[PDB]
DNA sequence: GCAGACACTACGAGTACATA
DNA sequence: TTTATGTACTCGTAGTGTCTGC
């Protein structure tokens, strides 16, 4: 029964050359999965130039809608392996994971007996999707998955979104590091030309670049967007492209580097920039990453060449003005995180810690955004403290 | 105990997609989906009271006129929307074998999905990816920022916008024609001004005014509902001549029983959303209002703190 | 022990000849142990407040009060966060310090005083570094010390007692301990060098130690030991004054701020400040020493000095009302360089 | 001499009454008079009422000079009741203007008398008498059968629809995972009269009830072997469990229908 | 498909359930061994190592309590713990379970019903 | 060089069930005359000591005293494996880093052999303080268990007071109060169920509810529990075994 | 009848967010 | 290694009570 399925499932990559974009990632994954046998007989000690021999498991990460799941499934199905997909809909705590696929790591399939030439039809490939969905942390399954990566007799594949979580730390180098990127506009353009031919809706070759850049390369939402537009108006041109863009902007939550990069721009604080990028927009930008934004502003509020200087005001005076408000917002943060827990002061902390200090030092930058160094020095200071009370206990 | 008449909010709740008035393109798209049948996953977002969940309910009713009671699941924050219940119930509903018409699919409506936990949304992602040729989800949240990125990736984002005064006026005249009531155009304009795009607020104010007086006049409307505090606070902040702001405060916020915390928070919101003045003066004003907010929250809530906040604002305005 | 500061320590009020009036007052308190109010010794750091407290304890309870036993205790806090603090217990009294994490010391001080309060007749409690208590902990300590008086007594040791809340200062008998004079430091150092073996020829070096210590007996003794082992137990009349590395780097930062006023100098100052904060020095003392080193530069004019001290006071208040301890120092340095 | 002196034979009795409504009600009060120890309390959700009456027949020796009000926390009272054996004899002892009662656990088999005191409480709930006397359907069925029916129908759904017809009793429990329909007809078991089911139908009844409160009702099925349901429209259901001297009657509010 | 297995073991379901629940309290894996007409249920884990040895015989008093085994080829098979617990959860249907072992084929745990069967196909682990 | 073959594993099963929760790590200092062990809880307030003589064992042979540091959860699992009619055979080697628990049945249908390693647990200080106890009472363990459970429901501090041959377990809390008194009942037809007291000097001792509830788990060992109290010495709750006994030492907590 | 085998409510501990 | 109460969620845990069958 056709013509009722989603356009994102009926027009799905069946074979490996239909996965538009990220050809290198797909071919690297296929090369890794095709040479795991000899690596297993090599006791994961000897590896080639790519290093696929010593990597017992490979994990996939990247933005949504680019084909991690589809490419993994096609590679698993093509080479005769039997798929074993997991998910966050199935609970994966310590108990249910130790009594889950722990037995299946060193055990072979039963369905491969009656489905059979195939030399890998009696094996498993563990496709663990939604591993970022497991927010258990300690005793939440991440340590169990680290143990599985350490000791598994079958290929293990993980799919997540991005790696900068402190939860995602224990997979620093124990797992292979293949990464997918935003697909190029040409492959998506050819795919959408085929889609337009199949679904008899008009698609101009030039509006597609704007459709892609609004959606930030998320192909699935692109197909859904063309479907829902062509439901009532199957022809798109320069006339409706602005309305479509403003109605279907992706609106991604910004990366901690990106909040600082956007906030330190001098264009947004100009008279034209204030109208287009209002103050409420800056408050929302702070609240995107309200934990790391107040610091990330502070480590590099003085490494920017100013462009919003008042006549007669030097750069050092602007830096001092920004530092005064950083110090003022420190008190508000302390009062928020105190015994009283007055959490209605967060919009105050926005202005006092990110908006105003960046409103005096905006402009083009001397260098690339520097990560919050206060965390590492705080850790070193804490270790130095612990050493000092230790030697104080010992000296008495 | 006396009986109660059904409130006009749901006594005149729309049942057809042509009844709701608002974003014309959005309603035309909903009607096109209604006629076609192949409903995609949608995330309806917008301000409160502008007709989000009523459009979803009307669309579901039109799509499943005969099997609404069987193939439409309605969940909200009032239900136990957690990982166990979401898993069990949504997976039982998405696999249930119900022979819908060829163009009709099961619809799982999730009202106010913004307050829904992250793990439940992660499970929903997998459920949507498996069962999409039999069931189609439909969210309705005030803000779409709470919903995770993959859910927006696999859905069709459809945002609503605040209604213009013309549409609110049209609906108000439609209801006034439906039920007999004497009205004055000044009263209707006052109700629309008080509503500020919120149709439900307009209906509540109209019903309250009719019950209290029986004539929809400007004086009756202003007696039932007071002037909104953001407007009087904005008038207080924008006005120069410090004595005028002081007396505006002491007359329209202190003697009218508005708490100091409410006044300070409203001032913060107004000066955040203010657009007449430049950026630097707004930043300074936010700084001073925040200092006063800190003083108020610490416990020192008096008239003199608000007067001092206004004095600092005016000293800023006159550029020392 | 190899250090001369600790094992050259008086053990009784008779051995204490530093201050005749303070010793007479302590003897007056110790004449009748039956009616002894709660004490609170305040004054500059390093003058020997704990020495006076221990001498008074021996004068009241008797001997054996120096037989300290290191007993370890366990505590339960929010979530799984477990804190282990060892109490330096002793017969006839007990010592406690806020060495635990600053935000959660209320429960520890609470259950220690509740446990000791159960079981001459009373058992004294000494709280070292009492100015570091959070204000809620002192509020809890208030009623705890007020309710139980026949069983517990508190000798509360603190320097710069301003952070102590008003009720605690109300129910505590306040005793002032002035800093050592130059003559007293010189006499103590002369006693130490006579008891030990150092080839000393001129009294000028001892007075130079007294001047460099700024009325700090412990720092003076540490300086004496350091350059005594450095000079092979033979002090020279032209011996250079050795200073702690923290003092040296603070002075270097002061000269850097004075000589140049640039944003690159500001980021270098940020790096230096982060290093010093990681070196475990409280931010209050860092700000005080930086301010007092800036004011000692002869190049600065009087208006710049006044602006510097005003900003120093403002940022000291902010440090007392802050929790990051680096943002305030960076702001202070930025304001100082803007002024200069 | 204590003014209140109530003696229990087979002290497991009072434990059974307490466990009958321990779960549904958290706060009760006992208006002890010369006729007997009555009680009446309403839940926190104001849906289910628990009336109670224990006559002088259930007590070995009962003497209550003046009306006494004993507002109580049922959790602590049930804990106190659990602090004993069914062999022991329980006694309620209260003085003038009571602050607490005295509970004695005595037995002549072995002298191990245990005296417990439970602190009283000021509920200050005057409530009102029952003002419902006319009911359409009056049916009595064995407690075990009704408890079993409620138990296996509460798993399907949260609403249990009890329908009454001409010599036909129907329970409908349509839910998400399926539906249910238990149809039981009146019959007189001569061999076991206690297992018979009786019906007295005047006007048709169609009422739905909450599953959790109906489970709380059937939790008292250990108190008596037979329960008499007395349904009526625009009237709460009356589930009465007979005692040796009084009764434990519940009042449950039917859910709204729209 | 119907294939000949190297060995066919038939023992009472209660006895088998007892033995496997005994061994599952020691390790997550069981190394079933059938050699020299001697069933060699063993299990080795971190806490320790367990072993059970049974002898096929015939019980005249109650034939359903006997152990019957036929020897065609030796076996070397390994199984998990929770899988075997889930298999024996259905041991109430049949007094005796018919287990067939093959070196390169799944085990067939079969419970004979009155007019049917409930046969489990459990794949042995890697060797 | 150890061969302790029980006649019924249920004895060892109920012993370990007796001391599951009071202590987790125990050093088995087995000797020729039997097995003795001493253990202290984490709170350093409860002391449990067990002693089983050779008279209980059907066979026993321990030439060299060996201190065995052994886990109790593993023993609980291995002895939950065991059941009736099976004779547990504790077997150790000359240097037994791993222990052997042979389960021998009457019939040859199924004989099981198990293993368990020996961890490193330091030898506990064997304090042999046996100060005289002022008062001594012995009541059936079921009665004491019921009394302590019912009084620990009310509060977290049970007072035990002995005077005039009337033991008064009083526990006062927030929901109310609880007072039970025991007369020195003597029984002829059933001598096992009786209350006898030796009140040399009155004592008034208060104990925590957690430890008093924990020490109940050894009720399966003996039908009678003997309690002897001293005003300053720790209380001694003793459980009679066929050969030896198991005792609990808890210091008073005023 | 007693001991298990189950499903059940209940308690404890840990992560996560906290203004639009 | 940070915030520091209160709330909500989620989990595995230990008792608690009820039904089967030796
Ligand atoms: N390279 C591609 N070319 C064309 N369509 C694609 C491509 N990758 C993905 N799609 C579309 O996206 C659908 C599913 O993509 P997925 O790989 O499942 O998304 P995803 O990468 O898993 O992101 P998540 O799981 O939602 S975070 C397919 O059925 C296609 O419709
Ligand atoms: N476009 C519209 N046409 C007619 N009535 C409308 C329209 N929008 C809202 N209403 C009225 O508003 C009420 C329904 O409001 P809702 O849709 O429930 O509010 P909402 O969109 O769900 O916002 P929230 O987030 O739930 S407060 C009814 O009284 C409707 O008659
Ligand atoms: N009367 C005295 N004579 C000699 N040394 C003294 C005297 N009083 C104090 N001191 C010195 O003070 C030092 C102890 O100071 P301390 O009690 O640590 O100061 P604080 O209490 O401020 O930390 C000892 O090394 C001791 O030599
Ligand atoms: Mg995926
Ligand atoms: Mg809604």
């Amino acid at each position: 029964r056709e013509e009722d399925k989603l356009w994102t499932v009926k027009y799905a990559p069946t074979n490996l050359q239909q996965v538009c974009g990220n050809k290198g990632s797909v071919m690297k994954l296929k090369n890794w999965l095709a040479n795991w046998e000899n690596s297993k007989k090599n006791s994961f000690k000897h590896a080639g130039k790519d290093g696929s021999g010593v990597f017992r498991a490979a994990m996939l990460y990247g933005p949504p809608g680019i084909g991690k799941t589809t490419a993994a499934h096609l590679v698993a199905q093509e080479l005769g392996y039997d798929i074993l997909e997991q998910n966050a809909s199935d609970v994966r705590s310590k108990t249910l994971l130790n009594a889950g696929v722990k037995n299946a790591l060193d055990n072979m399939s039963v369905v491969g007996y009656f489905k059979h030439q195939n030399l890998n039809g009696k094996h498993f490939v563990i496709i663990m999707d939604e591993v970022d969905g497991m927010s258990g942390g300690d005793r939440g399954g991440v340590g169990q998955l680290a143990q599985f990566c350490r000791k598994t007799s079958t290929p293990l594949i993980l799919i997540c979104n991005e790696r900068n979580l402190p939860k995602m730390r224990p997979f620093d180098r124990v797992c292979l590091d293949i990464q997918f990127r935003r697909p190029d506009a040409n492959s998506i353009k050819s795919r959408l030309m085929t889609i337009a031919i199949r679904e008899k809706f008009k698609l101009d070759p030039n509006v597609i670049d704007r459709l892609i850049q609004t959606t930030r390369g998320d192909i699935r939402q692109v197909i859904n967007l063309l479907s829902t537009i062509s439901t009532t108006t199957k022809t798109i041109n320069h006339e409706n492209i602005n309305e479509i863009s403003k109605a279907w902007e992706k609106n991604i939550a910004l990366k901690p580097f990106d909040i600082a990069h956007k906030m330190l721009d001098g264009q947004i604080y100009s008279d034209i920039g204030s109208r287009n990028f209002t103050l409420n927009d800056k408050i929302a930008l702070y609240f995107d990453d309200f934990d790391f934004t107040p610091l990330m502003i502070q480590e590099n509020y003085l490494s920017t060449r100013p462009s919003v200087l008042k006549p007669g005001q030097s750069h050092l005076e602007a830096v001092a003005e920004a530092a005064n408000c950083i110090s003022l917002g420190d008190i508000v943060e302390k009062k928020i995180r105190s015994s009283e827990q007055l959490w209605s002061l967060l919009p105050l902390h926005a202005v006092l810690s990110s908006v105003y200090p960046a409103s005096k030092v905006a402009g083009h930058m001397a260098g690339r955004i520097n990560f919050t160094a206060w965390l590492g020095q705080n850790s070193k200071s804490a270790k130095y403290y612990r050493l000092l009370q230790e030697i104080h206990y010992h000296t008495r | 105990t006396l009986s109660l008449q059904l409130p006009w909010v749901e006594k005149y709740r729309p049942q057809v997609l042509s009844d709701i008035v608002g974003n014309k393109e959005t309603i035309d798209r909903l009607q096109q989906i209604a006629k076609d049948g192949n409903m995609p996953h949608m995330i309806i977002s917008g301000m409160p009271g502008i007709g989000k969940t009523t459009s979803v309910h009307c669309l579901a009713h039109e799509l499943l006129g005969r099997s609404y009671a069987d193939g439409v699941l309605e969940l909200n924050a009032s239900d136990d929307r957690g990982i166990d219940v979401v898993r069990n119930q949504i997976k039982h509903f998405a696999q249930k074998k119900l022979h819908l018409p060829p163009g009709k699919h099961k619809i799982v409506i999730l009202d106010e999905a913004d307050s829904m936990t992250a793990g439940a949304q992660q499970a929903l992602r997998r459920t949507m990816e498996l069962y999409s040729n039999s069931t189609r989800f439909a969210f309705a949240c005030n803000q779409s920022n709470k919903i995770i990125e993959p859910l927006q990736s696999r859905c069709a984002i459809l945002r609503y916008s605040k209604l213009s005064d013309e549409d609110v006026l049209k609906r108000l005249l439609q209801i006034i024609k439906l039920e007999d009531v004497k009205y004055t155009n000044d009263g209707l304009e006052a109700i629309i001004f008080t509503a500020e795009g919120d149709m439900r607020q307009a209906i509540n104010n109209l019903q309250s005014t009719v019950a209290g007086h029986g004539l929809v006049n400007a004086d009756n409307v202003f007696k039932i509902v007071d002037s909104p505090h953001p407007l009087i606070v904005k008038k207080m902040l924008l006005a120069s001549n410090l004595e005028d702001s002081i007396q505006i405060l002491r007359t329209d916020l202190w003697k009218k029983g508005y708490s100091s915390i409410d006044i300070v928070t409203t001032s913060f919101r107004v000066t955040k959303n203010l657009a007449q003045v430049k950026e630097s003066v707004r930043l300074e004003m936010i700084k001073e209002i925040g200092l006063t907010h800190m003083r108020i929250l610490e416990g020192v809530g008096t008239y003199l703190q608000l007067a001092s906040m206004l004095a600092k604002i005016h000293k800023l305005n006159n550029k020392a | 022990m190899s250090l001369w500061v600790d094992k050259y320590r008086p053990k009784s009020l008779n051995a204490l000849s530093h201050n005749e009036e303070l010793t007479n007052f302590l003897k007056s308190l110790s004449d009748q142990p039956r009616d002894l109010p709660h004490l609170l010794l305040y004054g500059p750091n390093g003058t020997g407040k704990k020495t006076r407290c221990m001498a008074l304890l021996e004068s009241i309870f008797g001997p054996g009060v120096y037989r300290l036993k290191i007993d370890v205790r366990q505590f339960v806090t929010a979530s799984n966060r477990k804190l282990e603090l060892n109490v330096v217990s002793s017969p006839y009294h007990l010592e406690i310090t806020p060495s635990d994490m600053g935000n959660n010391d209320r429960i520890v001080i609470q259950e220690l005083l509740k446990e000791v309060a159960q079981m001459h007749r009373y058992k004294c409690v000494i709280i070292n570094e009492a100015n570091s208590l959070t204000k809620d902990a002192q509020a809890a300590l208030r009623r705890t010390m007020e309710k139980y008086s026949k069983n517990i007594r508190l000798i509360m040791v603190c320097d710069s007692m301003s952070p102590i809340i008003a009720p605690i200062k109300s129910r505590c008998l306040l005793i002032r301990c002035p800093a050592p004079s130059d003559s007293e430091i010189s006499t103590i150092l002369s006693d130490v060098v006579t008891n030990e073996r150092i080839q000393l020829e001129t009294k000028d070096i001892l007075k130079r130690i007294a001047q460099a210590s700024n009325g700090n007996l412990r720092v003076s003794l540490l300086m004496l030991e350091s350059m005594a082992l450095n000079n092979e137990l033979a002090l020279k009349s032209s011996s250079p004054i050795i200073k702690p590395d923290w003092i040296i780097v603070i002075h270097k930062l002061t000269r850097k701020i004075v000589k140049e006023r640039s944003v690159n100098s500001l980021i270098e100052c940020r790096a230096v400040l982060y290093d010093l904060l990681a070196h475990c020095i409280p931010a209050n003392i860092i700000l005080k020493e930086l301010t007092f080193s800036l004011l000692d530069v002869e190049t600065l004019n009087t208006t710049n000095k006044s602006s510097i001290i005003e900003y120093s006071s403002v940022f000291d208040e902010r440090l007392s009302l802050g929790n990051k301890a680096i943002f305030h120092l960076e702001g202070f340095i930025a304001k100082v360089m803007c002024c200069l | 001499a204590s003014m209140l002196e109530a003696k229990f034979e087979e002290a497991s009795l009072f434990k059974r009454i307490i466990d009958g409504f321990k779960d549904c009600v958290q706060l009760v009060n006992f208006q002890c008079k010369e006729d007997g120890i009555i009680a009446q309390a309403v839940d926190d959700s104001r849906v289910l009422l628990v009336s109670l009456e224990i006559g002088v027949e259930a007590f070995q020796e009962y003497r209550c000079d003046h009306p006494v009000t004993l507002g109580m926390d049922l959790t602590s009272l049930s804990k106190i009741l659990r602090c004993g054996n069914n062999t022991d004899t329980l006694t309620l002892i209260a003085d003038n203007t009571p602050d607490s009662i005295i509970l004695l656990f005595e037995d002549t088999k072995k002298d191990r008398i245990a005296e417990y005191s439970l602190k009283l409480m000021d509920i200050d709930a005057d409530f009102l008498k029952i003002e419902e006397l006319q009911y359409d359907s009056t049916l009595s069925l064995p407690s075990s059968e009704f408890s079993k029916i409620v138990r296996d129908l509460s798993q399907l759904s949260d609403s249990i629809n009890i329908m009454i017809t001409k010599e036909t009793i129907k329970f409908v429990a349509d839910g998400d995972i399926g539906s249910g329909s238990v149809i039981i007809k009146p019959f007189v078991d001569m061999e076991h009269p206690e297992t018979s089911i009786k019906l007295e139908m005047d006007q048709p009844v169609d009422l739905t009830f909450g599953a959790k409160y109906l489970l709380d009702i059937i939790k008292g099925s250990s108190l008596s072997d037979r329960v008499g349901i007395r349904l009526s429209s625009e009237a709460p259901a009356l589930f009465q469990f007979d005692l040796k001297s009084g009764f434990l009657q519940f009042f449950l509010a039917p859910k709204f229908n729209d």
